[PDB]
């Protein structure tokens, strides 16, 4: 639709295939014409990049969807096979400074 | 619903963004970096 | 003294319908969650001690007759923001939503949408004058009256800010709204003439011939 | 040098006012109501400037 919406807030998701190197896009249920073919070994950081034009920004969902992993299954080794969303500790968000 | 054997076998990663109603959208960005 | 500007000078645009619309059922939504709130439900007769609606059908199916009275005072909002002349222009975005084209009515979020600095005190000036014809007709319905007097009588900058939460927030409402559609208002007309390379307008020109003609003159004064 | 530039324009109105003033200075000792102390002061002021 773009320009304002007051539904719900817009719902990016981001879904990353560490065997194949494809990362696709979903917003608002569908899939975005946008991909992105990475090399092997590449070590990716979930990023937002945003300015600021309200006293609430954005925040970071880490959950789930239809037949993929959560986030913390692959950045955490002893979740490799726990289908349930995790947020540990040692994950935080950082800035450029 | 998911399938428990395919999430077993499957190395597809997910994080989602929830831009809030009120922030211009055109200024947010989402994705990965290195 | 308020003074409003007239009203009847100007009309209305035809394209400002559709921004009429999705505004009014706005009113609409956020009013029946009201009705909600506290408490009232459907019946075919009105009943005000039993607590009892009719009006809760989409505002499609509301009648003409509600249409009337109820969108006026969103006439006279949207003629307070046209009388001064303030430009306002639509994105092509905005028009996607027109080329896109019981009930339980959605919860519509005014939480994050600010307003920029400028804006603010756009508002803030369209919010006063909101006051200053509220108030206005109070001093006519208390000189009918003959007698007695009110708190605020005091004008809106005299106004504490919690007396100041009503128009407020309706202003914030209104244009984070005009916001959400993508309508971009800004000032009305841009100046004629910009003299900046002009030193004759600077302080301490007109301060310096201001002294040149009154001590030309003291000085004739003084050969007189 | 963080600005604050006086005219030309300005300049020589500030010399034909210290000049058009000592006009009236001139032998008007009598006349100003014992006001020549200020005359000279402001004389001094607008003669630094």
């Amino acid at each position: 639709p773009g320009q304002g919406r007051n539904n719900n807030g817009l719902e990016i998701g981001c879904v990353v295939d560490a065997a194949s190197g494809l990362l696709t896009f979903i917003a608002n249920g569908k899939e975005l014409s946008t991909y992105y073919q990475v090399e092997p070994s590449t070590k990716l950081f979930p990023a937002v990049f945003a300015q600021a034009t309200s006293p609430n920004v954005f925040q970071f969902e880490l959950g789930r969807i239809k037949n993929v992993m959560p986030l913390s299954a692959g950045l955490f080794k002893s979740e490799h096979k726990n289908p349930v969303p995790q947020c540990p500790p040692r994950l935080h968000v950082q800035f450029l400074s | 619903r998911d399938d428990y054997d395919f999430l077993m076998q499957t190395s597809t990663y997910y994080y989602s963004v929830r831009i809030f109603p009120g922030q211009e959208p055109a200024n947010v960005w989402v994705g990965w970096i290195t | 003294n308020p003074q409003p500007v007239d009203t009847s000078n100007i009309t209305i645009p035809e394209k400002l319908e559709y921004f009429i619309n999705k505004y009014a059922e706005h009113s609409h939504d956020k009013w029946s969650m009201d009705k909600l709130a506290n408490g009232w439900i459907y019946g075919e007769i009105y009943s005000d001690s039993s607590k009892v609606q009719p009006l809760m059908k989409p505002y499609k199916l509301l009648s003409e007759k509600e249409k009337e009275i109820y969108r006026w005072p969103i006439k006279e909002s949207l003629k307070t923001m046209l009388a001064w002349g303030w430009r306002i222009e639509r994105t092509r975005e905005g028009d996607s939503m027109a080329l896109y084209n019981g009930y339980s009515p959605r919860a519509i979020d005014m939480s994050n949408v600010t307003l920029s600095r400028d804006l603010h005190a756009m508002a803030e000036m369209m919010a006063e004058n909101y006051h200053n014809i509220w108030a206005k007709k109070k001093k006519m319905e208390l000189e009918s009256k003959g007698g007695g007097n009110h708190p605020l009588l005091v004008p809106y900058d005299t106004l504490t800010a919690k007396e100041k939460a009503k128009d407020r927030e309706k202003a914030q409402d209104i244009l984070k709204f005009l916001q959400i559609n993508g309508y971009a208002v800004s000032r009305g007309f841009k100046d004629l003439e910009l003299d900046t390379p002009s030193i004759e307008k600077r302080f301490a020109y007109s301060f310096l011939q201001q002294l040149i003609r009154y001590v030309d003159e003291a000085h004739q004064y003084i050969l007189e | 040098c963080s600005g604050g530039h006086a005219s030309n324009k300005e300049k020589e109105m500030v010399t034909s006012l210290f000049c058009k003033l000592g006009v009236l200075v001139r032998h008007r000792i009598s006349l100003f109501g014992n006001d020549a102390t200020s005359i000279v002061n402001c004389l001094h002021i607008l003669g630094q400037t």
